[PDB]
């Protein structure tokens, strides 16, 4: 009868530092809307279609859900406000062989950071000056395994928590 | 233009401080590039995970490269640091995403006892007005060590001792390199050699040295 | 702001005093990207452009950057009469090309004296046995000790680095490890240094069970 309300995320990271700003829409029905927001299985006063974060912090975590006047309640989505200098970023984590694999190295406040490492394993897979986004056009079964990216932040080196990467066949 | 913010860099006390009971080792907890519009630094202290509060902080310091320069001193227990304790320095800056952890611990792996051994002057300075009296330390780890010159109760000045120098077991050997004058040497007077290191009975010992 | 740095390193003692060695000066450029292009090299003795230099092709590290090295064979006496050794680092999308200088240590050069050390009478109830060579009196730093026994290299030493002295020479001990057995034959060992204040470039010195 209804159709099911859907959670986007923009940008698409469902992984995001403290500071970052995180805009959640609410797809009910296409033609635009009451929109009703929940966060942690209870009821926020927005009843805007969109939920604006301006500068996350460690509360803006756990499962989000919508719903509109002419929608079902949403399934749910989780957010994870981490802390630190460097999060290993992408849209998704789980590739099929031939895929695009398309990384970022995203740093806290937007810092800048230059001699950006990705690395694979513990060796070293692609090395820029300036920090730039990490890409494989085509991907095979030697592109799985432990992922992470580091840099220097100033004088400074940092690194992000590392992230599975598998390639299914 | 600090983009980092501020880092921390933290240092174990001078080897003597550890092994003589009447000194006060300290470890040292410097925090640099800290910017003028953020200057406010906080320290925490945590012994085997523990924290104490009975650490030293000393007043800001500006540097010619127009950034502040902060320095926290925690006085530590010398069987404590002798058993390995680890030391954290944790430091809180408006600059950072997250408070800086630093750790120093006493190197770790078995100590191995130094051997003390003097070396009367070469055949090179029988002509020479001066003469070099040598003391080779060697076997010992960890490289924290110290060595003194005395003549006669009185401490001697004019000595050099060279770095520890890795050795091929493992172990670290120095020479330590006492210069006087041949007039000396030709009267039977006795030179002595004090090495202090953890592994040596009482932190302590002497090797003598004379024309006999 | 490039990225690559760039690193000029001096030749080894050796090279520079044994004539029948080459002494080389090594221009390393390390961080740099896939993206970069070729790296080109310009080597200078004294503002004066050489082309003798053989510069290896781009290399791939494991931490994914890439490192070039460039070698210069430089002349012994050149590098000991002090000559300044230029490396000019340029690309093709590089505003101003990086330059390092390097040169022997300048100074007053002091002739080091050499004086052997047979094995202490307390350690000489063990094992194995130490014999020393106290190297004292040089400037520059610039030395090379070895060993030998019966005129024949020797490899069980170590040698301490150079250590500032109070009159501002450098002195250092080097210890070699021989069996009980070889000293009591009656062996002769013997502490070769070379340094540039040395006729020849070279010294020795003998130490035997009188
Ligand atoms: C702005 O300016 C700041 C400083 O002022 C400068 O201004 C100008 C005038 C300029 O000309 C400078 O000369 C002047 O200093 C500047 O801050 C500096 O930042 C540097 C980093 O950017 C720091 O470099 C580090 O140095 C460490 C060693 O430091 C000692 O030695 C140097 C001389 O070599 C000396 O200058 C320092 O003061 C320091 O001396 C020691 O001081 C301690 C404590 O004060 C003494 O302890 C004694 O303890 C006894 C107790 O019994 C007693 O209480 C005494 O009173 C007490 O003094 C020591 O005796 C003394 N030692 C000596 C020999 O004198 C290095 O260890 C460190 O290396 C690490 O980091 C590197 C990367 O940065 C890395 O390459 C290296 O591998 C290493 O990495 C570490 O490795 C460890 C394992 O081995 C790991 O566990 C670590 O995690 C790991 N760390 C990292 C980060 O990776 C490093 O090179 C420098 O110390 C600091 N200077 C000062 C004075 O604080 C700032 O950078 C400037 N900013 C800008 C933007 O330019
Ligand atoms: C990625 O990883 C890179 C390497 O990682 C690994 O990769 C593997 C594949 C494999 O290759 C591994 O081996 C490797 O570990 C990494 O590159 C590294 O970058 C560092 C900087 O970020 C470099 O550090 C510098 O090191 C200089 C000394 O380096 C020697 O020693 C190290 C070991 O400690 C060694 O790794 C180096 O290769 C080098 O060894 C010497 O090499 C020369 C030339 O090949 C040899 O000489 C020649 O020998 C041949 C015979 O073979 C022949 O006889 C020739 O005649 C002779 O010339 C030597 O034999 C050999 N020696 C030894 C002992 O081994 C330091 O001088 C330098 O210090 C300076 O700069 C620092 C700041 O950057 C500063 O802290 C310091 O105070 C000093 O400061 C100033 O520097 C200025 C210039 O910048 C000068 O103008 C000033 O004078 C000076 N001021 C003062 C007061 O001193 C520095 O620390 C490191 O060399 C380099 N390693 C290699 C292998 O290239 C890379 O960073 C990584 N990238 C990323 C993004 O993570
Ligand atoms: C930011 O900070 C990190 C430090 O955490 C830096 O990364 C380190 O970079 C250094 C180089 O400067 C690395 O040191 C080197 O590690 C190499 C690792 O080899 C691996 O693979 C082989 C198998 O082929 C294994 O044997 C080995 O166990 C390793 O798993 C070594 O090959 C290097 O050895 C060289 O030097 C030694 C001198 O003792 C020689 O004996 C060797 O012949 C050889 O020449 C060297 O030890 C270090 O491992 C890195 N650590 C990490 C965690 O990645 C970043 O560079 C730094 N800066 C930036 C801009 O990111
Ligand atoms: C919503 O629930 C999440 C748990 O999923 C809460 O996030 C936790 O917050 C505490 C500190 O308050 C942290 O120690 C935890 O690490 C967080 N959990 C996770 C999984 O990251 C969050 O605080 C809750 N928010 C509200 C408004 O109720």
């Amino acid at each position: 009868d209804l159709p099911k309300a859907v959670v986007f995320l923009e940008p698409q990271w469902y992984r995001v530092l403290e500071k970052d700003s995180v805009t959640l829409k609410c797809q009910g029905a296409y033609s635009p809307q009451s929109t009703q927001w929940f966060h942690n299985e209870s009821l926020i006063s927005s009843q805007a279609s969109s939920y604006f974060i301006d500068a996350a912090t460690v509360d803006d975590s756990g499962e989000y859900r919508c719903q509109t006047q002419l929608s079902t309640l949403s399934d749910p989505v989780q957010l994870e406000v981490h802390i630190g200098w460097l999060l290993l970023q992408a849209p998704r984590w789980v590739f099929k062989e031939e895929d695009p694999i398309h990384l970022r190295c995203h740093s806290w406040k937007n810092t800048a950071l230059h001699k950006v490492t990705y690395l694979q394993n513990g060796k070293g897979r692609k090395y820029f000056h300036h920090n730039s986004d990490f890409y494989i056009p085509k991907a095979t079964l030697k592109d799985s395994g432990s992922y992470f990216c580091r840099g220097l932040v100033g004088s400074k080196n940092v690194s992000s928590e590392t992230v599975q990467i598998t390639i299914t066949q | 233009e600090l983009l980092g913010g501020p880092s921390v860099f933290l240092f174990p006390p001078k080897p003597k401080d550890t092994l003589m009971i009447s000194r006060t080792p300290e470890v040292t907890c410097v925090v640099v590039d800290v910017s003028h519009e953020e200057p406010e630094v906080k320290f925490n202290w945590y012994v085997d995970g523990v924290e104490v509060h009975n650490a030293k902080t000393k007043p800001r310091e500006e540097q010619y490269n127009s950034t502040y320069r902060v320095v926290s001193v925690l006085t530590v227990l010398h069987q404590d640091w002798l058993n390995g304790k680890e030391y954290k320095c944790k430091v809180s800056n408006d600059a950072l995403p997250k408070p800086i952890e630093e750790t120093i611990s006493k190197a770790k792996g078995q100590p191995r006892e130094p051997q003390v051994y003097t070396l009367p002057p070469s055949r090179c300075e029988l002509t020479k007005n001066q003469v070099s009296l040598s003391c080779a330390v060697k076997g010992f780890y960890p490289s924290d060590i110290a060595v003194e010159w005395e003549s006669n109760g009185q401490p001697e000045n004019n000595y050099k001792t060279t770095p520890p120098v890795l050795d091929s077991d493992g172990s670290f050997f120095l020479v330590s390199k006492l210069t006087v004058d041949k007039s000396r040497w030709q009267q039977g007077n006795v030179f002595s050699c004090s090495v202090m290191h953890e592994a040596l009975h009482n932190h302590y010992t002497q090797k003598s040295l004379s024309l006999s």
